[PDB]
């Protein structure tokens, strides 16, 4: 939950510096967005509506904890 | 910790359960190079892939770092060579050994895991476009496995 | 990377105790001044400044995976897999050194009959003894 | 440990102190040994004046450290 | 020949030195890259502090040698 000292340009992963990356996912739109913390990777489905995307992201982040 | 690494090297050179050949390089026991043969009944068959392993100084208390030096076409393997593997990330235990992780890598190559992909494009291609996945994997193996 | 813990090798600079005390007073002033600091400290520092004893739970924050291996050694099995002894090997700026957790720690071999004390000594040395003087200066500066 | 205090022309005196001891305690010990009040004592180490509110470890003062007393 | 200088956790840098040059030359060459003045840089090797007057030959320095860099804690 801590941003890098310098900022988001200092994002680091297992292999070293790695900036936040968002990758399209063609799976079923009902699929909850997935993430890989080892590379700050976020696989996101192309939600048609902003409300649906917000709900899915909220569900993902809340279920993470 | 060097004794554990020596034991693992002796075991690998004695009876390596996995279809692979790995050993230290540059006179350093903490840096290793490994070769994984292409499993049969798969487009990777007939191809050998090269991997680089870095052993943490706290081994076996810390998982080894594994990267795919050889370019491969796999949903769960990054193009740059990064890998996703639970046993090396959160499930690592001191009881685990280099041979065990090599066997796990060989299996993952045998059965991909589209459910947790590092490249959604390849995952979708494999799931719904098996012919394209097989063809592209064969081409990549021919180009960068031999 | 965001959070830091005091460095064992701070002894290279003779003035490190005074600088730790200065860090303590500046942190105290920041708390008084209500100026938030993006810096973070390992759980050991917070527990010690609050006076609570430090245990493997603090070790979890510093070395999550390594703490997992330690707890697995202690409880999840009977270990007896590594020939580690009651000593710690370190590389201080190219100089290889060995520090004995207990008297004669180098020779005594770690076993299931002495793992419970081995892990306790390891964590105590890592968190408290290795930083005793520096953390005491930090605490007196803060208070 | 012990430290030594030397004047410009006088002899050298020995004071048993600890890192937590403040320079005020050092001046008090100097007064007890010689009678000079703290206000009349100026302490220098490594060419730097020593303040009352700080301690020995602050200025990197260790065992057998030599200080200069100026009145 | 070439030598390597590394910080506690930062990157590593390479200098082009020779045995005869004093540690002053090494500190100056470090300065051109990072900018730390020589008076502030503390250079260590094999766990023993170095000195400006001596040189690489005095410290039996050789090829592909790694030194450790620290920033001075001025006392006052």
């Amino acid at each position: 939950s801590k941003v890098p000292l310098n900022g988001f340009k200092e994002l680091s992963g297992v292999n070293g510096v790695c900036k936040f990356s968002i990758h399209r996912d063609f799976g079923s739109s009902e699929r909850l967005p997935s993430s890989h913390t080892c590379f700050n990777q976020l696989n996101l489905p192309p939600y048609e509506s902003y409300e649906t995307l917000r709900g899915s992201l909220l569900l993902a982040i809340n279920e993470g904890h | 910790a060097l004794k554990r690494i020596h034991k693992e090297l002796n075991d690998l050179a004695r009876d390596p359960p996995a279809q692979c050949s790995a050993g230290p390089v540059g006179d350093d026991m903490f840096h290793w190079q490994a070769t994984i043969m292409g499993p049969n009944d798969s487009p990777y068959q007939g191809g050998v892939f090269f991997l680089t392993i870095h052993f943490p100084t706290d081994y076996p208390f810390k998982p080894p770092k594994v990267a795919f030096t050889t370019r491969i076409y796999h949903p769960n393997i990054n193009s740059n060579g990064s890998i996703c593997l639970d046993i090396l990330r959160s499930q690592w235990s001191p009881a685990l050994t280099i041979s065990k992780v090599l066997l796990s890598i060989c299996s993952l190559l045998c059965d991909p895991n589209p459910d947790d992909p590092l490249v959604p494009e390849i995952a979708r291609i494999y799931k719904t476009d098996r012919e394209k996945y097989n063809r592209i994997a064969r081409e990549w193996t021919q180009k960068y496995a031999m | 990377k965001t959070t830091f813990h005091p460095n064992r090798t701070s002894g290279i600079n003779p003035e490190h105790l005074s600088f730790f005390k200065f860090i303590g007073m500046i942190i105290g002033k920041a708390i008084r001044d209500q100026c938030f600091l993006d810096c973070h400290f390992s759980r050991e520092v917070y527990k010690n400044i609050l006076g609570r004893p430090v245990s493997l739970k603090d070790m979890e924050s510093l070395d999550p995976d390594y703490y997992k291996s330690l707890v697995w050694i202690l409880e999840n099995d009977i270990t007896d897999i590594i020939e580690e002894t009651f000593s710690v090997e370190t590389d201080d700026y190219g100089e290889h050194k060995v520090i004995n957790l207990i008297e004669g720690g180098k020779d005594i071999i770690v076993t299931e009959a002495n793992k419970q004390d081995y892990v306790k000594k390891v964590v105590e040395y890592k968190l408290q003894t290795s930083v005793k003087e520096q953390m005491d200066n930090f605490l007196v500066g803060f208070y | 440990m012990q430290i030594f205090v030397k004047t410009l022309t006088g002899k050298t005196i020995t004071l048993e102190v600890e890192p937590s001891d403040t320079i005020e305690n050092v001046k008090a010990k100097i007064q007890d040994k010689e009678g000079i009040p703290p206000d009349q004592q100026r302490l220098i180490f490594a060419g730097k004046q020593l303040e009352d509110g700080r301690t020995l470890s602050d200025y990197n003062i260790q065992k057998e450290s030599t200080l200069h007393l100026v009145l």
